[PDB]
């Protein structure tokens, strides 16, 4: 299946069947969060899809070609996380962003707290663009979690 | 070996639940791509 859309990440590895990500499909490729996959081979139905790009710092992966997402988070507007929680339906969830300030820029970031396996959710502009993936932040004092909203660049 | 199924289409859902702050944060990103706080 390579209909454009939102996809789970599972494997039979452990016991039963368990969701270690999610992802996105756009153009005939599918895109996730590195630490979902570690860079291995997925399977839909009968078919393969082989890695094609990757960086473990930037924490991405594309499978069967190029990154293609490319809009950004506008630093104002509120956004919607298309939440895949594991075992549970897709859900959208509207905030507004904070910011991760770094040596190297300010990023924005989603202060929603969701289980690990909901890791490649994509982050959603007014107009349903994917301005990144959600499962790669920290942990504040107060114990909950704060994402970034992770983008990839497209060539 | 890990695999995929569909979950949904990409869409912005319009009168959706609103919820989370808006943190400022100092962060720190290493090679391991891991964040961490700073102070
Ligand atoms: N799972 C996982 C995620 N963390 C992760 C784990 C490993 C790495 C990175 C991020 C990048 N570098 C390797 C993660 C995702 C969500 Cl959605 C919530 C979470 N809470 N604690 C970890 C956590």
């Amino acid at each position: 299946e390579t209909t454009d859309g939102v996809y789970r990440v599972m494997t039979r590895r452990l016991l039963g069947s368990t969701q270690v990500g999610v992802g996105v499909m756009q153009e005939g490729v599918f895109h996730t969060m590195w630490h979902v996959t570690k860079g291995a081979a997925l399977r839909s139905g009968e078919g393969r899809l082989d890695p094609y790009w990757g960086d473990v710092k930037q924490d991405l992966v594309s499978y069967c070609g190029p990154w293609k997402l490319d809009a950004a988070w506008d630093g104002l507007s509120e956004v919607q996380l298309l939440a895949v929680p594991p075992g549970e339906r897709a859900k959208n969830i509207q905030t507004l962003p904070g910011i991760f300030k770094t040596k190297d820029g300010d990023i924005g970031a989603v202060a929603l707290d969701y289980p690990a396996g909901t890791s490649g959710s994509p982050i959603l502009d007014k107009c349903g663009r994917v301005i990144g993936l959600y499962g790669n932040g920290v942990v504040i004092k107060n114990g909950s979690y704060v994402s970034a909203i992770t983008q990839g660049k497209r060539e | 070996d890990m695999y995929i199924e569909r979950a949904g289409d990409i869409t912005w859902e319009k009168d959706a639940e609103v919820t989370g702050n808006s943190p400022r944060l100092d962060v720190a990103l290493d090679e391991s791509g891991d964040f961490s706080l700073v102070e």
